[PDB]
């Protein structure tokens, strides 16, 4: 992605300040709590009743680190996100049938939750930067899509 | 989403003419819809999805006859879809953004059908139809 | 859609921690929208959008009191914003893509600042909240 | 954009059969009919009152015929949209103050038209290589948006 040395800076410095883990579950557990419908991969993960059964469920938990994890290594790549996720976008079409409006959704929701983690630290040029790669990440995911 | 007595006149005279091909012209939008869109090919990985599939076809007609039944209670639309809102919301979950490339396709499918009934006001008339049933249908999404 | 008695209590109670700062959430979001999604900002040609600019910062406040109200008339926001959609459909006509920014925007804000509040189901409630107000809006569109 | 080499064939063989002043015209009248607030940016363009009125505007016409025109001229440089566009991208943004999804949905009215004008040579998987087209298009219209 095209960003400037400067919204790159902040991307890194606020991800530095990240628990990896943490933000996974609660980024994932809001997903399929603000939108159900993503909850149709995940009816293996047991109860996901209410919020409170989402939020707290070992599976989405477990589940929402893979995912940051692998997107919190994507952030050492800004250069070539569709290199990095390229093996990653074939899976996502050919076995797992995922429509990329998720990696939309999930985009959105993770920066309501960096807002929310960060408070007044994650500022509307901070905010910027994070759209522009959470869209980069989407769309380097949804690359190889046929 | 409000529906004129002209909106409801254009869509019952254009539906009118789809008449018998209804079916038909169902595969064709959702053949139109997985090629230009190849996204929506998601939903349905357990369908050949190749050219003249009976799988499509007879999901086609499915799809037809519901908007069929839609045209015919177009001014009880919640009620008569009821059965396919919940399905669609609480079983198939389909991403509410899929639902405007299945209208755009199903509106090209009428455009290359029927010609002289295609004047710009049927056109607009059609989009708002296809957009009221759009939102009946995931009305119950959350 | 709709929302449920639950949603309109964490609307409530949420927008009721706002409180005071309604306006200069308003002006945040909306600076926030500028810097995120640049398109928008051609719907403000006219507009000083500099960083703490009267005429945002004035704009912020009669988006924020246009949310109060439909907060207040929650159970009957046609009629509330009724006027407002008049003027969107027929005079300002933004395209509804900008409504979707524009909640997100005000999403992103009201995280930023209620810590203790902005819970997942109430974060739910919100977005459902604020879907609700934009087809309220949109509605009058054609 | 990328376009296998029948797809390239089917956009240009379909083309060289376009008259470009008619199918503009009816794609931009088609356009302030179907999405009525499209109209905010031809306030100058007399009566748009009805469908009859706004089809039959002789400043409608023209302008669709310029439109189409440009568009027309993308077609020989498919390889190189943005470049081809950036001109009037920046055109669009800076003098014009249009949103971009106005290029989104003209590129879906076209669509239309050209399968209402051809019927059933517009099969589907002409269809699809003409979206990929519009898409490009628009595309590269929002390229220089700031
Ligand atoms: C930032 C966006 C995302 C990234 C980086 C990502 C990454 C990953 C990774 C690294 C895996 C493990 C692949 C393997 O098993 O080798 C995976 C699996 C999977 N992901 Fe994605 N993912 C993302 C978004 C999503 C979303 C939004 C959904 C659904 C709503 C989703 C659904 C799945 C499912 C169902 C699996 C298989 C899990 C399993 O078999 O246990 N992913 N993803
Ligand atoms: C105007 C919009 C739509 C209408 C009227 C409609 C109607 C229907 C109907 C009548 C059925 C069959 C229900 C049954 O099995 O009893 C169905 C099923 C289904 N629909 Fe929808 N649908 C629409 C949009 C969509 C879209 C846009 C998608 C995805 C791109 C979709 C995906 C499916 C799937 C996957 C099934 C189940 C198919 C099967 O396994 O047999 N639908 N729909
Ligand atoms: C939650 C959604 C929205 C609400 C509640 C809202 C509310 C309002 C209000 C209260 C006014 C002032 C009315 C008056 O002074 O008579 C207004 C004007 C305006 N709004 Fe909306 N608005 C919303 C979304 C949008 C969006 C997304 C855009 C464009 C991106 C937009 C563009 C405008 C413009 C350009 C004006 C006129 C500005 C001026 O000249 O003062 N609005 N809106
Ligand atoms: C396929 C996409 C489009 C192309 C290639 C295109 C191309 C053009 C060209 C060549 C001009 C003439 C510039 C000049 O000579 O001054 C122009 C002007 C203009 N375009 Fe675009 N256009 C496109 C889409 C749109 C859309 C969708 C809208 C809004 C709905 C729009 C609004 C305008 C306006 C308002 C003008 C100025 C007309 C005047 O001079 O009053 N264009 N466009």
């Amino acid at each position: 992605v095209h960003l400037t040395p400067e919204e790159k800076s902040a991307v890194t410095a606020l991800w530095g300040k990240v628990n990896v883990d943490e933000v996974g579950g609660e980024a994932l557990g809001r997903l399929l709590v603000v939108y159900p419908w993503t909850q149709r991969f995940f009816e293996s993960f047991g109860d996901l009743s209410t919020p409170d059964a989402v939020m707290g469920n070992p599976k989405v938990k477990a589940h929402g680190k893979k995912v940051l994890g692998a997107f919190s290594d994507g952030l050492a790549h800004l250069d070539n996100l569709k290199g990095t996720f390229a093996t990653l976008s074939e899976l996502h079409c050919d076995k797992l049938h995922v429509d990329p409006e998720n990696f939309r959704l999930l985009g959105n929701v993770l920066v309501c939750v960096l807002a929310h983690h960060f408070g007044k630290e994650f500022t509307p040029p901070v905010q910027a930067a994070y759209q522009k790669v959470v869209a980069g990440v989407a769309n380097a995911l949804a690359h190889k899509y046929h | 989403m409000v529906l004129s007595p002209a909106d409801k006149t254009n869509v019952k005279a254009a539906w009118g003419k789809v008449g018998a091909h209804a079916g038909e012209y169902g595969a064709e939008a959702l053949e139109r819809m997985f090629l230009s869109f190849p996204t929506t090919k998601t939903y349905f990985p357990h369908f050949d999805l190749s050219h003249g599939s009976a799988q499509v076809k007879g999901h086609g007609k499915k799809v037809a006859d519901a908007l069929t039944n839609a045209v015919a209670h177009v001014d009880d639309m919640p009620n008569a879809l009821s059965a396919l809102s919940d399905l669609h919301a609480h079983k198939l979950r389909v991403d509410p953004v899929n639902f405007k490339l299945l209208s755009h396709c199903l509106l090209v499918t009428l455009a290359a059908h029927l010609p002289a009934e295609f004047t710009p006001a049927v056109h607009a008339s059609l989009d708002k139809f296809l957009a009221s049933v759009s939102t009946v249908l995931t009305s119950k999404y959350r």
